């Protein structure tokens, strides 16, 4: 009785597993505020929580690949909620007017030659 | 620019105090991309200063950021032999970029040690009308009065 | 003591200048953008006016005149500030008056700057 | 007639001074900053709380 789901951010790749229960939240055999060092990112990865009104009802049940510490916190909450809109589909008028179900395109830029970056010029001088 | 305008970018409140004041504050303590050790800085001073002064931390931190707002404040033109200064009334979203940056870079011109307290002396005093920050809505507010006389000249 | 003068507004393109007289031209008190301490550029504008307007009143409203019929002098981007900070302060105009000199062709003037 | 060849001296000076004077003509275009002994306690000239 587990709902699935994939959401992506930034070349992390998350999948996640939810359960019937209570609040509790474990990332590859971790405690996810052992995983995650910061509170800001364990404040909005429960974002779908919020805003259907199902604040706890659920075990989370992560798996993670790729990245780093925000776009793994990312890549969840796009689990969350690509999991919850396949038990009540229903819910989908609102988790959707908060932008939640965006995969949220933006990427890391190619080097160009003759720059030293993306968008980084070399220092110009004239004379 | 000369197409048209855009938006700005909503950033979500912080995890504790339920204000966007605080994470918009983060960001202007934050640099070179490292929001490590500037929330040591915004939560290591608001317990650094709830103990020297017994109300809340967060109606004696926005106390600290109402005096700071500037009303007024000079912008220029030229004339052809003088340049002159006019003075213009602040939209009511610069004041807050502005309070929020006079509050942190006064900071940084500070003497005490470690940047947990002088954003901590600094919360305390400009609560009083008073140091660095807090004149400089009086330095930038003479000189949209002493340019009285040139406010016709406005757009 | 004193009821009833008339002011004389007189601004140039430097300087305004407001004098209150009696109704027998007796000048009650003058005072004028310079007097206030303004510096050219600043002293023609139409801010300094309205001190200079407000700097006389007050000080020959302090004779009980309270109504003045005003009479108006010269080109000035300062003239007409120089009525509502008359009137602000406690006057009442009567009617006004723009007297300026106009010569039925007189004497020849200066050159003209390049 | 010594009151302005030691004027010029204090002004012509590079470096940093403590002024402690009475005299209002002299300390009205140094002023730089000013400190102030109030009630027992040293205050500033960025206190804008005044006026």
């Amino acid at each position: 009785v587990e709902y699935r789901g994939t959401g992506r951010r930034k070349n992390s790749v998350a999948r996640v597993r939810l359960v019937p229960g209570e609040g509790n939240i474990t990332v590859n055999n971790r405690d996810v505020r052992e995983y995650l060092p910061f509170e800001s990112l364990i404040l909005d990865l429960n974002q779908p929580f919020d805003v259907t009104e199902t604040k706890g009802n659920y075990d989370v049940l992560v798996n993670v690949h790729g990245g780093g510490f925000t776009g793994q916190a990312q890549a969840i909450r796009h689990g969350i909620a690509r999991a919850l809109l396949e038990a009540d589909p229903e819910y989908r008028g609102s988790l959707k007017r908060a932008g939640l179900l965006t995969r949220d395109p933006r990427m890391k830029e190619r080097k160009k030659p003759g720059l030293k970056a993306a968008r980084r010029s070399p220092q110009f001088s004239k004379r | 620019p000369r197409k048209g305008s855009v938006p700005k970018r909503d950033v979500l409140p912080d995890p504790i105090h339920n204000s966007k004041l605080v994470t918009k504050l983060i960001n202007k303590i934050m640099l070179d991309g490292k929001r490590g050790t500037a929330q040591r800085i915004l939560y290591s001073a608001f317990d650094l200063v709830e103990q020297r002064s017994g109300r809340d931390a967060l109606e004696v931190f926005e106390e600290a950021i109402n005096n700071i707002m500037p009303v007024l404040e000079v912008k220029a033109r030229r004339v052809g032999g003088s340049n002159y200064q006019v003075p213009v009334e602040v939209r009511p979203e610069r004041r807050t970029t502005l309070g929020l940056r006079w509050l942190v870079n006064y900071a940084r011109l500070r003497g005490e040690k470690t940047m947990e307290d002088r954003l901590a002396n600094e919360i305390l005093d400009a609560a009083n009308n008073t140091g660095g920050a807090v004149k400089k809505r009086e330095d930038t507010h003479k000189m949209a009065e002493a340019n009285k006389a040139f406010a016709h000249y406005r757009w | 003591n004193i009821e009833n003068g008339v002011a004389h507004i007189r601004s140039t393109f430097n300087n305004t200048i407001v004098t209150i007289t009696d109704e027998f031209g007796n000048a009650l008190s003058w005072s004028s953008a310079g007097a206030l301490g303004f510096k050219g550029s600043k002293k023609s504008t139409p801010f300094a006016a309205q001190m200079a307007s407000e700097t006389a009143s007050k000080s020959a409203m302090e004779h009980g005149l309270k109504t003045v019929e005003v009479t108006v002098k010269g080109p000035g981007p300062g003239r007409e500030s120089a009525i509502r900070a008359l009137q602000s302060a406690g006057l009442e105009v009567t009617a006004i008056r723009d007297v300026t000199p106009v010569p039925h062709n007189g004497c020849r003037p200066p050159k003209r700057r390049r | 007639s010594m009151q302005e060849k030691i004027i010029q001296l204090i002004q012509s000076f590079n470096g940093a001074v403590i002024i402690v004077s009475h005299d209002e003509i002299f300390k009205d275009e140094i002023r730089d900053q000013v400190w102030k002994i109030e009630n027992c306690k040293l205050i500033h000239e960025n206190v804008s709380i005044n006026t």
